[PDB]
Order: C-alpha cells, then structure tokens, then sequence
C-alpha cells in the first residue's frame, strides 16, 4: 500500500513552565506582631527561618526555569518589513503593533481565555510577560528567515521555498514534490492555521494544562489562610484575645498549642508545595528540550513534536507556559499496488536503492516511498548482487539501459 | 505595587522602592535580578546604576526570496 | 542546623536531659521530657523528608547524566542543541568528585559569504534539481555545493535528476548543464 | 480499582503489536500501509547502514 | 563484508593527490571503457 496524497497538518500543544512565586513568612504569619508570641518563639530551633531558606529557594528556581526555556536564543532577529514568503502566509503568529504591547494574535487569544493579612506577598517575576512575548517573536523570525541554521551560530538566510524543501528532504520525500505542488501546500497551511484560531477563540478552555497549576496553588493558599480560625484547643483562636484576656504566667499555655498547630499546618504547606516545584521544572526542563530540538531544528524521532512526520514548529507564550505549534505531513489517500522484492534480468538479480518496485497490473516500476510518484526501471536507480535464485521470491522483468540506444546512435 | 511615600536617591518599582540608585536611560546585559524588569549594577564618579534590561543586541538580518 | 537543634529547650525547662534528671524524676520528668522527645523526633523527621526531596532531584540528574554519556559518548547524536552547542562531532568523559564533566567537541561554521540561489535549471523544456545541496551563483557561473561548506563544482546530469517540464514549478532560472558522456562519445 | 481492565490492557497490547507486525512504523503517523514482512525487515536493516 | 571492485560508481573526485596524508596507489576502474569498444 502506498499514499498517492497528503495534508499538512497543524496541531497544538501545551506546556507549563513556571507559577507564582509565593513567600510566606514565619513571625507574621504565626503570630504577627505579638512580642510575647515572638519571645515564646525564638526559643523553639531554627525551624521557620530554614523554612523560610527552602520556601525563597523555589521562588528562585521559577526564573531559572524561564530563562532557561525562553533564553535559548541569543540575539534579537526580527523579520524584514516585505512579507513575500512566497505564499505561506504566517501573518497571523507574528506581531502586529497596534496590538497595545507586542503580543500577536494567537497570544492574544491565549491571554484572553486565561484567568494578604497574614505575611503572604506574592513576588513579582523577573521577566515581564512582555519580554517574554519579545523573546517569542525573536524565535519565530529567526526560524522564519534564516533556516534552521541559527541553531549553530551567526544566522545565514536562505528563502522560505528553499527550505522547506530541505525539510521534506529530511523526511525522504525528495524536493520536487514542494516545488511541483507549491500553491496546494501553502493554501493548507492557511486554513490549518486559520482552523487554529477560529477553535482556540471558539473552543472549551481546553487550555486546560495550564489552568491546573493555578488552581492547586490557589487552593493549597486557601487552606493555608483558613487554618487560622481554627481554636487548635485554646481558650479562642483569635491571638489578639487571648493575649488580652488571660494573664501572662497563664497566657503562656494557651499560647503554646496554638503556636504549635500552626507550626504544624505551615510545614504541612511547605512540604507539599516543594513537589508542586519539584514537578513543575520537569515539565519546565521538557519543554527547553522541545524548544531546541523542535524550533531550532528538525526531530527525526518518531512522535517526539506531535504526530504524523515532523516539518517545523513555531512557538507562542502564555501566561506561565509555552505553547507549540506543530506542522507536519501525514498521507491520507493512499491505493493498493503489487510488489515483489527484486527483478531478475539477464541472470543477475536487481534491487532497488532508495525506492519501492511497484507494479500496476503490467509493467514494473520504481517509486520513492511515502508519495507516489512512478519511474522507469533503470540501472541508475537499482543495483545488482548475484543470480537471481537464492533472494527468496521475485519476480521476472526488464531492466533498461540508459547507455545502449544512445549508443547505437 | 503600593507607594514608598510609607517609608519612615529614591526610585519606584513594581516590585518596590530602592533608595540609592541612580536611575539611568540606557539598558545593558544585565546582572543582578531586581524584579519586573529593573535590574542593576556597579559602575561608573562611580556608583550603583538600577536600570531596564534589555534582551540583546539587535541585528536585523536582510531576506530575500533570491539569497543565501 | 539538625546538630544546632539539640541545643533548643522547645518549651521545656533546659536543653540537656541530664539536668532535668538531677532536678526531678516523678511524673513531672515525664511532663517535661516529652516536649524534648516531640521536637527532637520533628528536627530528625523533617530532615529526613527534604533530603529525600534532594535525592529525588539528584536521581533526575543523574539519569540525564547516564543518557548523555550514552548517546554523545558511545555513538554520535543528532538531537540538536543536546550535546553542546552547534554540531557535535564527538565527546570525552572526565570524573570530578561525586559528579561527571563532558567535553564536548562541535564543528561550527563562522565566515558567511552570501550568493543567489535558485530552484531548479531548466534545459531543453526539462527541469533538473540537485541531488544534494543548492545551485548557487558568483554572478555567472551556476555551481551547485554542498548546504554547510562552500566548495563549488561543475552542473552536471551525474549530479542532478530530472523532472520533464519547466512550468508549474515557480522561480526557475535558464543556463546550461554539462554532460561529461557527449566528450567522451567524441571519440 | 484501576480504571482500564486488564483484558483491556491485553487488547491494546495485542492491537499495537499487530500494527507493528503487519505495517511497520507507519500507523504511527496515520493510516497503515502495508508491506510484507521479509520486505519490511530489509528496510529496517537498510534504515541502519547496512 | 562484502568485497567490490573500485569505479565511478563508488568512488568520487575531489582534488589533487599529494595532500591527503597516507594515501596510495591503485588502478580505479572505468567501467565505461571497456564498453568504450566502438
Ligand atoms: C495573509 O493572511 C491574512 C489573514 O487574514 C490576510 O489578511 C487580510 O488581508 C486583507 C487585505 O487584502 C484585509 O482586507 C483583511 O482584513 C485581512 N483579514 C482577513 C480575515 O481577510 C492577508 O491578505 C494574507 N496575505 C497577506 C499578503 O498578508
Ligand atoms: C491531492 O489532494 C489535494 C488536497 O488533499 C487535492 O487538492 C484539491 O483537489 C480537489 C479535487 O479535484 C480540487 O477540486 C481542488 O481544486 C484541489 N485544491 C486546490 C487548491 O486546487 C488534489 O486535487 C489531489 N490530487 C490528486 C491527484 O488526487
Ligand atoms: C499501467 O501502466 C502502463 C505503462 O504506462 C500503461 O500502459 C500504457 O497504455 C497506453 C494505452 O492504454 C499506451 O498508449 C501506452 O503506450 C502504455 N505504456 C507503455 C509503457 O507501454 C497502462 O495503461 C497502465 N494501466 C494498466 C491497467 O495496465
Ligand atoms: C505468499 O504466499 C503465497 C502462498 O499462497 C505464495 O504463492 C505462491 O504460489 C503458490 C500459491 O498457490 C504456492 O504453491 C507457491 O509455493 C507460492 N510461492 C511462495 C514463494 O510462497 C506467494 O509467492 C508468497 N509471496 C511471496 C512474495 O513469495
Ligand atoms: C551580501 O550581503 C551584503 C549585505 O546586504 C551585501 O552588501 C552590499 O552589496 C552592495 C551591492 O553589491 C554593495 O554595493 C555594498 O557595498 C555592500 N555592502 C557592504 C557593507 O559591503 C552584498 O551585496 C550581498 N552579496 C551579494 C552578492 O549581493
Ligand atoms: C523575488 O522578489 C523580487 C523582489 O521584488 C521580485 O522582483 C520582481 O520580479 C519581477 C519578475 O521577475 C519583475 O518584473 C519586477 O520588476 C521585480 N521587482 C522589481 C522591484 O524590480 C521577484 O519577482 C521575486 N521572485 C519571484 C520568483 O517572484
Ligand atoms: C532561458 O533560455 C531559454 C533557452 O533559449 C529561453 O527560453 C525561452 O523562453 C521564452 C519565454 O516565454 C519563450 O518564449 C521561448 O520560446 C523560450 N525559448 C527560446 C529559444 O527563446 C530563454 O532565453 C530563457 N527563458 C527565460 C524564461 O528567461
Ligand atoms: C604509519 O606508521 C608507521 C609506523 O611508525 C610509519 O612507518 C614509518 O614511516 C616512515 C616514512 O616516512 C619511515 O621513514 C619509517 O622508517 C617508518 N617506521 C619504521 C619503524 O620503519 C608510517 O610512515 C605511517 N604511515 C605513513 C603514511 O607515514
Ligand atoms: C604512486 O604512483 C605514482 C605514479 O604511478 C608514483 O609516482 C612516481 O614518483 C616518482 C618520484 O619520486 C617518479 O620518479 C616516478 O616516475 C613516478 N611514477 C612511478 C610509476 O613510480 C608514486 O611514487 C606512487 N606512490 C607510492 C607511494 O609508491
Ligand atoms: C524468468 O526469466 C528467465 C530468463 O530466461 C527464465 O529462464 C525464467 O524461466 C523466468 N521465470 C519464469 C517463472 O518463467
Ligand atoms: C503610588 O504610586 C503610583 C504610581 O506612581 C501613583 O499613581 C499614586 O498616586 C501613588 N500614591 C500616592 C498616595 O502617592
Ligand atoms: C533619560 O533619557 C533621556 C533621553 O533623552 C536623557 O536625556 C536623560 O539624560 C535620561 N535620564 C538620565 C537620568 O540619564
Ligand atoms: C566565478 O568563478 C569562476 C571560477 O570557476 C571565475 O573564473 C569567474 O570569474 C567568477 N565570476 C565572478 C563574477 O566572480
């Protein structure tokens, strides 16, 4: 069986890569501002300061994880102001200005579908979701222009045509087959990206991915604020009463269970929210992989980049994750065809070299592999090894030779 | 977000107030992370320079459906 | 800071077990020995579960470290940006305490001089492609090299294949291909 | 109890190995296409030099 | 293993011969002149 047709597909893919640093402190959440809460507690060990040391280091690692997903690049390419990249139409994903910052359609839609008392501050992050959005635009137009060649250095331009040309080159369809159908590919392109928006913009929140790592932070912080209210076996949960009603030598006790609950509730939270991290850079250190191996270059690995045959990528951000997209080439309407493995003429075998033989009925013919595309039998494309008796199977034809009638000349 | 006209050179940040910087105009490979895009750095006569990063050098590069 | 916890009363009367023993043994040592073992007994269980947080971080690494050994050392790899930057030629192993350190070795190309390509030439009606890497031009001379290495050659049918028509296929360009059969059929 | 049934874990098991016997890698970028066995091992040992 | 002898077909051309490090004689085969009878 063998295809005589085929669609470029578009598939989305997404990823997170980071989320809100949170911090939240040891004397005022415990406590707050009550001296002798404070005194009582400078005495038990160093628990909420190392707390505090664990809690700042995964604030840290999400930067680190950004800049190592999105700094994969070094420079700033933009793409040149005359958009003739002979039909294939990318307008959509690359900037447009008059957007208020410099976000772009597709990351326009993403951002549009996606949406204090007690010592817990929220830092602000270190890249501005703008910067981010810079460094997006800089990764299209470099994969855009100058071929995949940047993935080693200075960036070397070479025409759009030309390669994606290369790119079916790598997948073992040989060039011509863009060339030859040029308009129809392009014209797929368009309405697979144009099919991307009208979904995204139309489609359930199937970003969902990413709205799970908000919503388990969030909720984890609700529980965390919520344990306040809770007595914890003290005359009252509210610290500002209970040191306000009972006299020192017997405020102590009343203070010490609850010290201890919250303690307790805080570790509680820390603990879980070191895997939260601790899962999340996993996925933050596959999506740099899939950035490099993806964008900058071509992955011959079977469905590593979403599926069918791989062809490029371009990314997009969102807010605390990336977003892919994945072109590639699949066949679709494939028809029936009889084979054998080698022919047999004038005594000597022949196998075929990089092709298929394939018959139609008839005659024999030569095919490459993945789009047909029928030739002569000839002795450029084949090659011989011995009789035609021990390869197990075969059938009998004529092998043309492209020197003797020019040489009966 | 909230206003260092609280606190008992001066700048603003999204992320706060730092007193003693020297706010510039012009934007460098920058090391130390303040926040929200401020970052800053020892220069120079000589002092502490809090200043907007920038991404990278700029090279545009020229395309043509015709080069390589 | 686990060894710095033993010197911490955690509510109790001192920070040795030894003086609470002189001082009282009925049921009160009881009410005070407790709250030792409670917080000592947190300070050894709340570091045994960070370092068993750290371990499964060093696991990570360490199977990223086993495939890199076996995919840049022992053979040679085509996942891009994986070993090092650039294209990678080759990688040795050295062991530094309690880790591993790569050198790798990557080929990258740096002088970039510019010229104008083409699709195809098409001769006669019939329009050749190149087997490998592009035609390219110093102006008049139409030779066809290699993607990553400027060495120019002849156009030649033995390098090149056919595609019988010269129309639907946009941007092509006219020159001559040589034939190195005709001379020698000279003869 | 676990969601897929182990008769249906075999099934899969026994589906993803009879694409693979029948058509090759194929049917992991669309619909199979097939090639008889001997020929698809050829192209097997072509795919790595030999 | 698989011995074959030495032509057009297997081998190409690239520059001159003094060089390469280590290099050797040998008679490359033309196939083409042995049917360059006529
Ligand atoms: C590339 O695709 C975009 C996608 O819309 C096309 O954009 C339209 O361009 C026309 C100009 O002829 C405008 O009047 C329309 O408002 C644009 N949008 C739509 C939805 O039609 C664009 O024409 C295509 N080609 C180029 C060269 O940009
Ligand atoms: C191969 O497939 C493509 C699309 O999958 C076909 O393109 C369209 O085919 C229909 C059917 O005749 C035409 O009406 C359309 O005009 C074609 N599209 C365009 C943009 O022209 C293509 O015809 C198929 N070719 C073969 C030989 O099956
Ligand atoms: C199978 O392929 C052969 C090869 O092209 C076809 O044979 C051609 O048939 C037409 C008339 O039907 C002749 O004018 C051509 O000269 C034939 N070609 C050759 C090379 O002899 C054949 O039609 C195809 N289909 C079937 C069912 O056999
Ligand atoms: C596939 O197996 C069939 C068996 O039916 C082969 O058919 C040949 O012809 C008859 C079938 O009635 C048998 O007596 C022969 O022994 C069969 N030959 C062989 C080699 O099996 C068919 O040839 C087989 N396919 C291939 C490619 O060998
Ligand atoms: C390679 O790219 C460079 C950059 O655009 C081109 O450089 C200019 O080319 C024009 C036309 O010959 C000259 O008049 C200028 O002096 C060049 N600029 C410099 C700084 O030297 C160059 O032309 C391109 N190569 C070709 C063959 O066109
Ligand atoms: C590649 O881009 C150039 C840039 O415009 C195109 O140049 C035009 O080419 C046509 C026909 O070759 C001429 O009639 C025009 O005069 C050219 N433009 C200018 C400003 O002189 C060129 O056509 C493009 N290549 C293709 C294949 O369309
Ligand atoms: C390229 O060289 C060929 C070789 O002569 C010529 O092709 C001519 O192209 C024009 C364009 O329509 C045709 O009208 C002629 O019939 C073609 N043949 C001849 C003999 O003139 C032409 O010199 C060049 N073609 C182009 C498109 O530039
Ligand atoms: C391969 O290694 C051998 C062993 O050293 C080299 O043999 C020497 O070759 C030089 C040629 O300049 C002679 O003068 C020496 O006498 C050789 N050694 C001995 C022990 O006789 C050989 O040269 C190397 N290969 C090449 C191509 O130089
Ligand atoms: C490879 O063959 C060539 C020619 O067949 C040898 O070239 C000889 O070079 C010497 C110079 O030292 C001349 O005196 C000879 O006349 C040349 N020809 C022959 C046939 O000897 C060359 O020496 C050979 N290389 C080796 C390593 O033997
Ligand atoms: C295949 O062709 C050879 C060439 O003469 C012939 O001897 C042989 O009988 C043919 N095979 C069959 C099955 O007829
Ligand atoms: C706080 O700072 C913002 C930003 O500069 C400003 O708009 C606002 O007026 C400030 N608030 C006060 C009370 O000055
Ligand atoms: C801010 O930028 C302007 C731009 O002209 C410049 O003149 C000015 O000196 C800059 N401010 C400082 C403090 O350098
Ligand atoms: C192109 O290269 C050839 C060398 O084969 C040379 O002789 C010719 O003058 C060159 N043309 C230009 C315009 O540099």
């Amino acid at each position: 069986a063998i295809p005589i047709n085929f669609t470029i597909s578009v598939t989305t893919e997404i990823l997170p890569v980071s989320m809100t640093k949170t911090s939240v402190d040891c004397t005022m959440y415990i406590c707050g501002d009550s001296t002798e809460c404070s005194n009582l507690l400078l005495q038990y060990g160093s628990f909420c300061t190392q707390l505090n040391r664990a809690l700042t280091g995964i604030a840290v690692e999400q930067d680190k994880n950004t800049q190592e997903v999105f700094a994969q690049v070094k420079q700033i390419y933009k793409t040149p102001p005359i958009k003739d990249f002979g039909g294939f139409n990318f307008s959509q994903i690359l900037p447009d200005p008059s957007k208020p910052s410099k976000r772009s359609f597709i990351e326009d839609l993403l951002f549009n579908k996606v949406t204090k008392f007690n010592g817990l501050t929220v830092l602000p992050p270190l890249l501005t979701d703008e910067m981010i959005a810079q460094y997006t635009s800089a990764l299209l137009a470099g994969t855009i222009t100058s071929g995949w060649t940047f993935g080693a250095g200075a960036a070397l331009q070479i025409p759009f045509a030309m390669q994606m040309a290369y790119r079916f080159n790598g997948i073992g369809v040989t060039q011509n087959v863009l060339y030859e159908n040029q308009k129809l590919i392009a014209n797929q392109f368009n309405s697979a990206i144009g099919k991307i928006q009208d979904s995204l913009s139309s489609t359930a929140s199937a970003l969902g991915k990413l709205q799970d790592v908000v919503n388990q932070n969030a909720q984890a912080l609700n529980t965390l604020v919520k344990q306040l209210s809770s007595n914890f076996g003290a005359i009252s949960s509210v610290l500002n009463d209970i040191l306000a009603r009972l006299d020192p030598p017997e405020a102590e006790v009343q203070i010490d269970r609850l010290i201890t609950g919250r303690l307790q509730s805080l570790q509680t939270y820390v603990t879980q929210q070191l895997i939260r991290a601790a899962e999340i850079r996993a996925s933050a250190n596959l999506a740099a992989t899939k950035m490099s191996e993806c964008v900058l270059g071509q992955s011959k690995r079977v469905d590593f980049c979403g599926k069918g045959y791989h062809l490029m990528s371009f990314p997009q951000s969102a807010p605390h994750g990336v977003v892919f997209l994945h072109v590639t080439y699949v066949p679709a309407q494939e028809k029936n065809f009889t084979t054998a493995p080698a022919i047999c003429h004038d005594g000597k075998a022949h196998f075929p070299r990089e092709g298929v033989f394939v018959s139609n009925g008839t005659h024999w013919f030569v095919t490459q592999r993945n789009f047909y595309e029928p030739q002569i039998i000839t002795t450029h494309n084949t090659f011989v090894s011995g009789n035609c008796d021990v390869v197990i199977g075969i059938v009998n034809n004529t092998v043309y030779d492209p020197l003797q009638p020019e040489l009966d000349s | 977000g909230v206003n260092c006209t609280e606190v008992p050179n001066v700048f603003q940040t999204r992320a706060g107030c730092l007193i003693g910087a020297e706010h510039v105009n012009n934007s460098y490979e920058c090391d130390i992370p303040i926040g929200a895009g401020i970052c800053a750095s020892y220069q120079t006569s000589q002092s502490i320079i809090a200043y907007t990063m920038s991404l990278g050098a700029e090279n545009s590069v020229a395309y043509s459906n015709n080069s390589i």
